């Protein structure tokens, strides 16, 4: 089944060459205890995640302000713990979960910094010459969360 | 990519059923459960009521077959009882 | 010998698979520019629009002044972010 | 509309979280009215759910003066100086006490259009991107097209 | 004049107070504020839609720069994404694009190792072992 | 203007078509037959209908009471 | 990372410099990448409101 | 004119090709239908309006689940064209009273008993 060497003889892509899965394994092992060995000797700095949280994913970082467009049925000042928790990153590696990580591997805690009305939106309805004309005022309840503290574990 | 989610067996879109939508958003820092979101107890009422619909429309296709199979039975034999004489 | 991606640029990308294979590690150590990669330190208003557009690559029309109109509803406290 | 109203963007009072929270809400002014059908309510909640309040927002001063007045009114003045001024007219109870806990849980900052949901001091880790990143460099740093 | 009108300064200074910053007479006369603050109300209620869609096509047209910089093309970054189960949204994947490279490269480089662990098992279909990272995680 | 057929088109069609194939399948093969499902839903129709009988002949004004009529009074509530 | 903030904007949004050959090469094709770069569309940081267009100097 | 359509017999009854390409087998026929309105009842006919609504298909996207009996059958050949039927799938057998409220159905349309929403 040879053919001579023509421009269509072979597709145009580089034929690329997957590592044979068991020395691959083995080198996701040595990488995974690398980051691992990172995380507990603490040789990162800030970290930042993608965190799963309301209906929409967050990158956010300590310190950082989220404003959740509804009330969360929680006091001002009092700390919760995001859970759905998509990504962490630092300046030197990532870990990604499929689609979340674990409880164990990262905490992603928030304080409700404050409670808020958002500013009046205003819903007009219009249509020509039919006499339709409707307007409408809403102001949707909001909650602001300030990020404290995002910890990683050595759970790898 | 709702065809690959679809052959993995999992919701078309990743919105709907699943850990990213069905599990907590949050607990308290103290490890207290959060109280469960308005969204997953309206999806839990939904899904028990169509349970329901499914085992009330099984037993209902269940019982109409053994009633016909009662039926053709006491049909035969009372045929079968006729002939006494 | 196989890379995902070219690891001249940017930082050194390497991927995993966790035992569990539940969880994914990237370790991406930025790539530092190489010495030999370096250099040493070296050591009236047509007119003036024409100039100005040679200058910075952009053409007449933005040079020439606006209204009072825009130029008092131009916002001079306009919120600022980080 | 955005465009006919001015706009901020999302932030706190003094990083009101990073340390303790501290209630922004500092004082509370209720102007009622000992008769007057519209201040029946204020009445009412001062009479029942004003000492409550109090003892559960120790931080926040609350004054309440019976004088004659048609509109009866509370004054929310917040730590940053903002001064928020609410009628109480013709509201009920439980009304005028869901808009009492709105301004304590409330910040001073002004309700207006905020421009974006989030607010990061330090948005990046890894570095902002900028056109030389994934940039290769190349030998002597030569340019395209260089002679040496 | 048994009951005559009062408050007609009022009434008209609802609608002026949204005109003030338009152009010409429309932002003094009556007549002429009411028919475009209504028309500017219809369009800010509309533009809700406008704003969400353009957010979306600011966000892909990132992600395809940000993906082209590595090589890779806005659909196979998503869609091997997608295939490693890796759920970040458009917004966050550019917001990781401008502010964490690094990640935003190692991102790419999963994408890719997808699509070609994807081309590898479509050509020796079968008996091939599925790829390490095209493995699927099973909840129940 | 004339209008013309893209191939997007036609798998959009084709792939509806591979839909209703399928449906015309799932649809060949009954479980129960005409005969024994007659009757087997006649007890809970009956129900369902006697329900909605009940609730369409139970409309009637609602109570009045010397409380509610009272409470009117609160309006001139004052402080003595 | 660790620059001052005015450094750090002008890096980001500084505009490069791009070398096209257009030796055999179709106007088209060459016009496709041009106006990619030109737009700014190739950077992360796009926006049709920043004039974050680069240089693009065609032989 | 434009009138209803009389569907032929011969388009319901299945071959041993669609049986194999289905996985479905003649004998022992499913039970339930899962139904879903995928297409839009505007610019159709009002008798189809009208089955859609019985069915109670108003939602599109939304699975409904009825009987795989003659009548029910008669409905949707008629509205067939608008929805997508599938069998409903009982791995573990109908949900008892106990697991009623932790029941999930799969896009493979399987009705799984138990959702314990974490990794196998």
């Amino acid at each position: 089944g040879y053919v001579p060497k023509t421009s269509l003889s072979s597709p145009p892509w580089p034929e690329v060459v997957l590592p044979d899965p068991v020395e691959e394994t083995r080198h996701h092992a040595e990488v995974v205890k690398k980051v691992n060995e990172m995380i507990v000797t603490g040789q990162y700095g800030r970290l930042f995640a993608v965190v799963h949280f309301a209906s929409r994913q967050w990158k956010v970082t300590s310190e950082d302000l989220i404003l959740i467009g509804n009330e969360l049925d929680l006091a001002c000042g009092e700390r919760i713990r995001l859970e759905k928790v998509l990504l962490v990153g630092a300046d030197n590696f990532t870990l990604l979960g499929k689609p979340l990580l674990g409880k164990d591997l990262v905490r992603v805690e928030a304080t409700v910094i404050e409670k808020t009305e958002s500013w009046p939106r205003i819903i007009m309805r219009f249509r020509k010459r039919k006499n339709f004309k409707k307007k409408r005022i809403v102001t949707t309840p909001q909650t602001v969360l300030r990020i404290n503290s995002i910890e990683i574990a050595p759970c790898l | 990519g709702g065809q690959w989610r679809l052959q993995q067996g999992l919701a078309a879109n990743p919105s709907g059923y699943g850990p990213l939508t069905e599990l907590p958003d949050w607990s308290y820092a103290d490890g207290r459960p959060a109280p469960p979101m308005k969204g997953q107890l309206r999806r839990k009422a939904e899904r028990e009521t169509f349970a329901r619909r499914v085992v009330l429309l099984s037993q209902e296709m269940d019982a109409g077959l053994q009633a016909w199979q009662l039926r053709q039975q006491k049909l035969q034999e009372e045929q079968r009882k006729q002939e006494n004489a | 010998t196989y890379s995902p991606l070219p690891d001249d640029y940017n930082c050194n990308v390497e991927l995993a698979l966790t035992s569990d294979g539940r969880t994914i590690v990237c370790y991406h150590p930025s790539v530092d520019i190489p010495y030999e990669h370096t250099k040493p330190i070296p050591r009236e208003e047509g007119p003036m629009i024409e100039q100005l557009s040679k200058m910075f690559f952009t053409t007449k029309h933005r040079w020439y002044p606006h209204g009072r109109y825009h130029r008092c509803r131009k916002n001079l406290n306009p919120p600022k972010d980080r | 509309t955005a465009r006919g109203t001015p706009s901020r963007f999302l932030a706190s009072v003094l990083h009101n979280g990073l340390g303790r929270y501290v209630q922004q809400l500092q004082r509370l002014s209720f102007s009622v009215s000992r008769d007057g059908a519209s201040s029946r309510g204020a009445r009412e909640f001062v009479e029942r759910e004003v000492i409550d309040f109090a003892r559960r927002n120790p931080g926040v001063v609350i004054y309440v003066n019976s004088r004659p007045c048609c509109v009866p009114r509370v004054v929310a003045e917040y730590l940053n100086g903002a001064v928020r001024e609410e009628s109480i007219h013709c509201k009920s109870v439980e009304e005028i006490s869901t808009l009492v806990q709105k301004l304590a849980d409330q910040s001073g900052l002004d309700v207006i259009r905020i421009r974006k949901p989030f607010h990061t001091d330090n948005p990046s880790i890894q570095g902002q991107w900028h056109p030389f990143t994934n940039k290769p460099t190349t030998f002597r740093g030569l340019r395209p097209r260089e002679v040496q | 004049l048994r009951n005559r009108v009062t408050d007609r300064y009022f009434r008209i200074q609802e609608v002026l107070k949204h005109a003030r910053h338009f152009r010409g007479r429309k932002n003094r006369c009556y007549r002429l504020a009411v028919r475009t603050v209504i028309r500017a109300f219809v369009k800010c209620t509309k533009a809700r839609y406008l704003k969400k869609k353009n957010m979306r096509t600011l966000w892909i047209n990132r992600i395809t720069a940000a993906s082209q910089e590595h090589g890779l093309k806005y659909p196979a970054l998503i869609g091997n994404l997608v295939k490693c189960q890796v759920e970040l949204n458009r917004k966050v994947l550019a917001d990781l694009a401008i502010y964490e490279p690094k990640t935003f490269k190692s991102l790419a480089a999963l994408a890719s190792r997808r699509r070609h662990e994807g081309f590898a098992a479509a050509l020796g279909d079968g008996k091939e072992p599925e790829g390490i990272f095209s493995r699927v995680v099973q909840y129940h | 203007r004339p209008r013309f057929v893209s191939l997007r088109a036609k798998q959009n069609m084709i792939r509806r078509l591979e839909i209703e194939a399928e449906n015309h399948y799932w649809l060949s093969m009954p479980y129960m037959t005409r005969e024994q499902e007659r009757g087997h839903a006649a007890v809970r129709r009956r129900e369902a209908f006697e329900a909605i009988k009940a609730a369409a002949t139970s409309k009637f004004p609602p109570h009045r009471f010397i409380a509610d009529q009272l409470d009117h009074l609160n309006v001139t509530k004052k402080w003595s | 990372s660790s620059f001052s903030r005015a450094p750090q904007q002008w890096a980001t949004f500084a505009r490069i410099w791009y070398l096209l050959d257009g030796k055999m090469q179709p106007p088209g094709k060459l016009a496709a990448m041009a106006s990619i770069r030109l737009q700014g569309l190739h950077k992360p940081v796009y926006h049709a409101l920043s004039d974050c267009g680069d240089h693009v100097v065609i032989m | 004119k434009f009138t209803r359509s009389r569907i032929p017999e011969k388009v319901f009854q299945a071959s041993p090709e669609d049986h194999e390409k289905y996985g479905g087998d003649p004998q022992n026929p499913h039970k339930l239908h899962i139904v879903t309105r995928i297409k839009s009842t505007r610019r159709r006919p009002y008798w189809e309006k009208d089955i859609i609504k019985m069915l109670g298909l108003e939602k599109a996207h939304t699975p409904q689940v009825h009987k795989n009996i003659p009548s029910v059958n008669a409905k949707l050949k008629v509205v067939k064209h608008l929805i997508r039927i599938k069998p409903l799938k009982l791995p573990q057998g109908l949900p008892a009273e106990e697991n009623m409220s932790n029941t999930c159905l799969k896009s493979t349309g399987e009705l799984v008993v138990q959702w314990h929403l974490k990794p196998v």
